[PDB]
């Protein structure tokens, strides 16, 4: 009822002031259950408050009072056709889980512990270099590049792969590598060459014939970027920024900017209102990067973007190099088709075994009945992860919410 | 009292005041005809309507002229709205009149103000107004100048015209008490007076200099002998913003509430 | 909007025709018929949007190659055609379809765009028509927002139009009393009732700040009129006033009338020029002149001044490079220094030049 | 894992912004726009997963039938929703103002339409509000029984009234889009982020809003939602100090001079001295007035002359008043010039104009015509507002009471035949 | 040690030294930390694998 509705709403901000935020089904389980044990008459004295304490967590001998009254002021305990988009496109998007079965490798195992399924995989065996092999030095790659690389002795290993038909070709680029493997210093080289396509004599890099725009999925990243990009870049004397600008105000300003870094969306924006369609056509390179945020909800815009680029070269004859990154994942081969990269010299796979840190990841679940017990259990497990920590290496947290 | 909860009922009321503007009654009775007669344009009516509140009394003064050659009708050209506030049966304004160039060109004829329920005659209040109005003003001419009654009636305006008789104006003059049955008080003392709307010209509106006009919401800022300039500009509506300091100067918050959620998520524009 | 504008265009609809799956649909003969024509050619470019039957035509082009553009596209060698603005009262070949964009044209003394005069977009709307053949002729005029309007009203409705004499005034009292035909004030205003303005003034008599519509509101407003254009003129030394009645020419009035020229113009050279001034000098002050003033600047050049001064003999004391007077006063200097230029400047060069000598010579009187 | 195209759900959205765009004219240039996509692709190779039955996807190998089909939906929608106009018998698409708007500022064509449906010239900000809740994009965001609690009280702590809606998503909205307006803390966590959701999309929002008011003409609401625009921007209501967008300023100061009330325009007539003997906090004197003079403001002249008996025109000379800073104003500072009626209610004109950095001190002149009518009106108003500048504005009644119209035109001789 | 958005603006640079020098071991921060300045640790586990 609504005189116990209304207590109930209170007793769950209580709850809540406690926990903190939580999963709607453990909050609302632990509340149930702590109004369950003020409920029952089997616990007396401190016992009943010594059960809610270890539950709740620490409780002000002034909060504890509090919390009785409420449990006290409870009474009760061909022509087209139409479709439907909705069974269609898939819910929760990224988080999908669509193959229909995992290969689990011969080094991870199952360990299951009550209320809780632990799994172990150990490190990855970095794969032996090949026969008459060597990582290539900033000497060895073409006179101008070299400049910007101080400090930098030699290539990585996958750089050192691909640099070839980074700086040899125009053909469309897509590489899958673990994190780690130091992807950047790649695409940087894909900037060197266009930085490098206008150069004179007795000037260098001169800057207004070429703008460049540079695709990034999240925003701190653009900030970075353009702080590692310019630095990088700088040999050549061209400077960039992000593209934060309210249309009308920055674009007069953004005029003068060169390989400006943008989020899809922003960059989408930008050209249905037209503050691309004077900067296009100085346009010869735009860079993709995280392109597999193609699986995401965001994923449509970056399909926008890139259709509308393609279906407008074909119109204007003027061609751009389209540079994708992606993390290493199958479609790959699709993923080409639609950035037009020619699979004969314009594909690039890596696998797993590419990450400059071999990964051993172990995955543990919870098969708990009740949310509320459910979220007991997660605290038990980072104990577990805590004491493993106990030598000489670093462990790191990430929660759910900030405030947690 | 304080009447927390009345500022947000009436408030979200008056956002349909617009509604009334379009039904008006105007009372027709019966014509002196030694009288003068008065034009309201009906687009400051209308504008007039909707600034109002339905408790509050709002009242503005009017200006106008005779047309060439016609000299017994009035067109009233012009409403003037000066600092003021409002009961629900009357309405304190302060003691300058209009003084402004536009002005010069035409002559008061009065005032009009909303009255939040209908009465058959003019308020004691309003006679009382209107005699000490003219006791110290010369300007204002006894036979040349009314008081306009716009009532609310349901979904509906309408509205009167009224002339103060001389036996009025002197009680008028004499009176003290403002409750709603003084001493002495007749139907002698006032007579209704002919009056028509019209869509044939527009009137203008006339507005304070350095404020606006509705000072309902800060009663203590408001004086007899308070002064004012003009402008040539229109009334903003009675709940509007800037009508209500002390409201959206309600706010009481530490900054480093934003450190929560501090995930920025943006990636637009 | 642009002399070189005109060239994008053609290339921009090229690539449309392009793009609709068939080329050269402009095109009306086949390219064997058109090398006679192409041989006669410079411009490269021009060459090739010919190549599709599309045309074009602007300062650059001399008038036997605008002839032949005209003949090919009349005789239906060439489908369609792209022209400068400039070029809209000067072209003796019309069409079917007119449509005129970016109407506001780009003005660097003030550094603003600014709208294209409404007789002008007429006369451009007037340019389709084929009486001969055509049953209809069609015109599309792309421009702003603001802009809509205005031509949705002014378009159809026949044309209001106003004296502006009562402005530009002085030039004229000036010649005419050197004339004798103004003797004095009352020979003025007489001579002001013959005139268009005189008709005017009392029809819309707000448009020329008259206040009033009535007899005396008219001759008052003649009378204050004639008052001060003769003391205008009378302070610039170009006339005497005797008894406040009569008048008569002076020397400086004299010489302007004689020569025809701007009056502000040599009322500034009486002002400036003085005993000790040299080419330095004379220079800058023959740079002011109305006639200078009157330089028209593309797309604010203002950068491209600046270097053409960074070069240049004499320089300036913090020019602004979007003034006509600094533009021609680097022209003439580059002139003098026998420097090449771009032919777009180059053209306003020669057109400078061509009424220098008389205003020198006004210097040397 | 496979990358596969969510881009089905959006596909109206992104059609729109094409037509918007005119990159497609008709349904043929729309199913060659589509077949650049990536959903293309894996409609090709993958059409088992995409709702394509290996049999009709034999009998149509290129997906020009599905594709078609699709493309007609997409169509269908916007339509319905008013963001074009499409016969099915040309297979022809017209984009439509509202279309523009709504491609411009991201919203989606379920939010334009109710817009399209619910605003009315005559809604008052109480109501502004409410429609700004129905937005299509917020369609998810529902109110939990724990935060109804601190609903309450953030209900009874904002000025505009809600109070047209109970508790709802309507209300959760609006008394959220007005905390954070009111800039105010929230104890819930839910609550916030969901605030933060309505926050940033209400910028374009509210915008398309304004663009759309605008370009009907209907004064007041256009005004109630540039204000709101700003309001949201920065983050605090009118009747603050305008000081207050400079954030270089210090808050207490700020405070002290709301506390007296001495009306903002009236500071530019004080010197540095006479500023802080206001507060008495005389030390800050002369930074109070270098943002005073820092504020944007524009002094502005008429010169009006009438040309037909319907039509006058208008010489608006702006001339800057303010000292530009482009660590302030930055490279360009945006102002619109409306000139209405003679309630203030319609908009017989407006321009965007734009005051760059160069020609600050420099006066503009504006040249346009503005039309008149048959109950000749005591003037109009020439309106100039700051654009993203809040609490900055000029105002410019332009007079008729002396005007004399031209005497009118007789007809045409008539042509014989 | 814990970084997070919320804290501050400079400790949060003042928390990063502290723990590129090995002043914490064990530190919990927001994905944001991921997506920012880069820093990596010797082992990462999130926690209950949940987003609002």
């Amino acid at each position: 009822t609504k005189e116990t509705r209304e207590t109930y709403e209170v007793l769950l901000s209580f709850i809540q002031a406690a926990l903190g935020d939580q999963p709607r089904d453990i909050l609302c389980g632990a509340a149930d259950e702590v109004l369950a044990v003020l409920k029952n008459e089997k616990l007396r004295d401190k016992e009943r408050r010594k059960e809610i304490d270890l539950l709740l967590g620490q409780t002000d001998d002034t909060r504890y009072h509090v919390l009785v009254n409420l449990g006290k002021k409870i009474t009760d305990y061909a022509p087209r056709q139409v479709l439907d988009l909705e069974d269609l496109v898939f819910t929760q998007g990224s988080h999908f889980m669509a193959n229909k079965r995992c290969q689990l490798p011969d080094g991870s195992f199952r360990r299951q512990r009550k209320g809780y399924e632990e799994v172990h995989v150990p490190a990855l065996k970095p794969k032996p270099f090949g026969s008459e092999e060597q990582l290539l030095p900033v000497e060895k790659l073409p006179k101008y590049a070299q400049a910007g690389f101080e400090g930098f002795k030699t290539l990585n290993r996958i750089q050192s792969k691909l640099y070839r038909a980074a700086l040899e070709t125009d053909e469309n680029l897509l590489l899958c590598a673990p994190t780690g493997a130091g992807k950047t210093n790649v695409a940087l080289m894909c900037m060197l060459r266009e930085i490098g396509k206008h150069i004179n004599m007795d000037g260098t890099i001169n800057v207004d014939d070429f703008k460049i725009i540079y695709i990034a999925p999240m925003r701190s990243l653009v900030q970075e970027m353009v702080g590692s990009f310019g630095k990088r870049l700088a040999t050549y004397g061209i400077t960039v920024a992000e593209l934060t600008g309210d249309h009308q105000l920055c674009k007069e300003e953004i005029s003068a900017t060169q390989i400006i870094v943008c989020t899809p969306e922003k960059w989408d924006i930008i050209t249905r209102k037209g503050g691309e369609r004077t900067y296009t056509q100085l346009v010869r390179l735009i860079i993709l990067d995280e392109i597999h945020l193609l699986h995401d909800d965001r994923g449509p815009v970056l399909e926008a973007l890139v259709a509308r680029a393609i279906r407008n070269i074909e119109m204007t004859q003027e061609d751009v190099r389209l540079i994708g990154l992606s993390a290493t994942l199958p479609n790959y081969e699709d993923v080409a088709t639609f950035l037009r990269v020619d699979p004969a010299k314009g594909l690039f796979y890596f696998d797993n075994s590419f990450r400059p840190v071999p990964l051993e990841q172990t995955y543990v679940g919870i098969t708990e009945k009740k949310a509320i017990k459910r979220f007991q259990i997660m605290n038990e497990i980072v104990y577990e992860k805590i004491m493993e920590h106990a030598g000489k290496n670093q462990v790191l947290v990430f929660v759910h919410s900030r405030k947690e | 009292f304080s009447s927390k909860t009345e500022w947000r009922v009436r408030a979200i009321s008056a956002a349909n005041l617009h509604l009334r503007t379009n039904h008006i009654y105007v009372s027709s009775d019966d014509i002196k005809e030694t009288g003068y007669t008065y034009i309201l344009p009906k687009n400051v009516l209308k504008k007039f309507i909707c600034i109002s509140d339905l408790r509050a009394q709002i009242a503005g003064y009017l200006y106008g002229v005779s047309p060439p050659d016609n000299p017994q009708v009035k067109e009233i050209r012009c409403i003037v709205m000066v600092p003021q506030w409002g009961t629900h049966q009357t309405v304190h304004l302060p003691g300058q009149l209009p003084q402004h160039e536009y002005l010069k060109e035409m002559e008061p004829l009065g005032w009009i103000h909303t009255q939040p329920n209908e009465s058959p005659q003019l308020s004691p209040q309003d006679v009382t107004t209107h005699a000490k109005i003219m006791a110290d003003n010369p300007s204002w001419d006894g036979e040349k100048t009314i008081i306009i009654t716009c009532s609310f009636t349901p979904g509906s305006c309408t509205l009167t015209a009224y002339k103060l008789t001389p036996s009025g104006y002197e009680w008028g003059r004499q009176n003290t008490d403002k409750g709603n049955n003084p001493k002495g008080y007749l139907p002698s003392h006032y007579e209704r007076v002919q009056m028509l709307l019209s869509d044939r010209f527009l009137g203008f509106f006339m507005v304070p200099a350095q404020s606006s006009w509705n000072y309902n919401f800060m009663g203590v800022r408001h004086d007899p002998n308070m002064k004012y300039e003009l402008q040539l500009a229109n009334p903003k509506e009675f709940y509007h913003e800037v009508h209500r300091p002390s409201h959206f100067l309600n706010f009481a918050l530490l900054q480093e509430g934003e450190v929560y959620s501090a995930d920025r998520e943006d990636l637009y524009a | 909007p642009s002399r070189k504008q005109t060239r994008l265009t053609a290339i921009d609809i090229l690539t449309t025709c392009a793009a609709d799956i068939q080329r050269q649909r402009f095109l009306h003969c086949t390219e064997k018929d058109l090398i006679p024509y192409l041989e006669k050619l410079s411009d490269s470019t021009l060459k090739e949007t010919l190549l599709n039957g599309v045309g074009y035509l602007h300062e650059g082009l001399s008038p036997m190659e605008r002839r032949l553009v005209e003949q090919l596209f009349s005789s239906g060698a060439i489908q369609v055609v792209v022209a400068s603005r400039s070029l809209c009262w000067g072209m003796n070949v019309a069409a079917h379809l007119v449509i005129i964009m970016d109407t506001q044209y780009y003005n660097g003394k003030i550094h603003a765009y600014v709208d294209y005069p409404i007789y002008d977009v007429l006369q451009m709307v007037g340019h389709a028509n084929r009486p001969l053949q055509d049953d209809e002729g069609r015109c599309v005029i792309m421009c702003q927002g603001s802009k809509k309007d205005f031509f949705k009203k002014f378009l159809y409705e026949p044309l209001p139009v106003e004296s502006h004499l009562d402005h530009c005034m002085h030039d004229h009292f000036n010649a005419e009393i050197v004339t004798k035909t103004i003797e004095n004030k009352q020979d003025a205003v007489d001579y002001l009732t013959w005139t268009f303005l005189y008709r005017r003034m009392t029809q819309n008599p707000n448009y020329y700040n008259l206040q009033g519509i009535s007899h005396r509101h008219l001759s008052d407003h003649l009378s204050e009129l004639v008052e001060q254009t003769l003391s205008d003129l009378e302070q610039s030394k170009c006339i005497s006033i005797e008894d406040e009645m009569d008048v008569a020419p002076l020397n400086l009035g004299m010489i302007a009338a004689y020569y025809y020229i701007n009056y502000t113009t040599i009322e500034l050279f009486s002002m400036s020029l003085n005993a000790k001034t040299k080419v330095r000098g004379l220079i800058e002050i023959i740079s002011n002149a109305a006639e200078y003033e009157n330089i028209p600047i593309r797309h604010h050049e203002d950068n491209l001044l600046r270097q053409l001064a960074q070069k240049v003999p004499h320089k300036l004391n913090n020019p602004k490079f979007n003034d006509p007077h600094v533009k021609t006063n680097l022209l003439l200097q580059a002139h003098l220094s026998r420097m090449q230029l771009s032919a777009e400047l180059q053209s306003d060069t020669e057109e400078i030049l061509s009424k220098a000598i008389r205003l020198i010579q006004a210097c040397v009187d | 894992l496979p990358i596969e195209s969510q881009m089905v759900s959006k596909l109206p959205d992104m059609l729109n912004a094409e037509i918007v765009l005119g990159n497609v004219q008709n349904a043929k240039d729309a199913v060659n726009w589509l077949g650049y996509a990536y959903l293309y692709i894996r409609m090709l190779r993958s059409p088992t997963l995409y709702g394509i039955s290996h049999d009709d996807l034999k009998g149509d190998p290129l997906l020009d039938q599905r594709r078609l089909d699709l493309v007609h939906t997409a169509a269908l929608m916007l339509d319905k929703n008013n963001l074009v106009k499409y016969d099915k018998k040309t297979g022809n698409f017209q984009v439509t103002e509202l279309g523009r708007i709504a491609s411009h500022y991201y919203i989606t064509n379920d939010t334009v339409q109710t817009y399209n449906q619910l605003l009315k010239p005559t809604l008052s900000e109480i109501e502004l509000f409410r429609v700004f809740s129905l937005s299509s994009e917020f369609k998810n965001i529902t109110v939990r029984e724990e935060e109804k609690l601190e609903l309450q009280k953030l209900l009874e702590r904002v000025p505009i009234p809600v109070k047209e809606s109970i508790e709802e998503p309507s209300a959760k909205i609006n008394v959220l889009l007005q905390a954070f307006i009111s800039q105010l803390k929230l104890e819930g966590f839910a609550l916030m982020a969901d605030m933060v959701y309505v926050t940033q999309s209400a910028g374009r929002l509210m915008r398309a809003i304004f663009e759309i008011v605008l370009n009907r003409g209907w004064a007041q609401l256009t005004d109630k939602t540039l204000n709101l625009c700003k309001m949201i921007d920065k983050r605090m209501w009118q009747s603050m100090c305008p000081l207050r967008q400079f954030r270089k300023l210090p808050e207490e100061v700020v405070k002290k001079i709301e506390k007296k009330n001495f009306p903002f325009e009236r500071l530019y007539d004080l010197n540095h001295n006479e500023i802080g003997e206001l507060i008495r906090m005389p030390k800050m004197g002369k930074t109070i007035h270098k943002y005073v003079h820092l504020f944007p403001k524009l002094e502005l002249s008429v010169h009006l002359q009438p040309i037909t008996r319907s039509t006058l025109k208008v010489e608006l000379t702006i001339t800057p008043d303010f000292q530009w800073d482009e660590k302030v104003h930055g490279s360009s500072e945006a102002f619109w010039i409306l000139v209405e009626d003679v309630d203030s209610e319609v908009i017989l004109h407006h321009e965007y104009f734009l005051l760059k950095a160069k020609y600050a001190q420099d006066e503009h002149l504006i040249t346009f015509f503005v039309p008149v009518f048959e109950p000749l009106p005591p003037q109009y108003f020439i309106r100039v507002v700051s654009d993203r500048w809040l609490s900055c504005e000029t105002q410019l009644p332009v007079s008729f009471r002396h005007l004399i119209l031209p005497e009118k035109y007789p007809p045409p001789t008539e042509l014989l035949d | 040690a814990i970084h997070h958005a919320g804290m501050t603006r400079v400790d949060r640079t003042l928390v990063e030294d502290l723990f590129a020098d090995k002043h914490i071991q064990v530190l919990v921060s927001t994905a944001t930390l991921a997506w920012g300045v880069n820093l990596p640790a010797h082992t990462v586990i999130i926690k209950g694998t949940q987003v609002y």
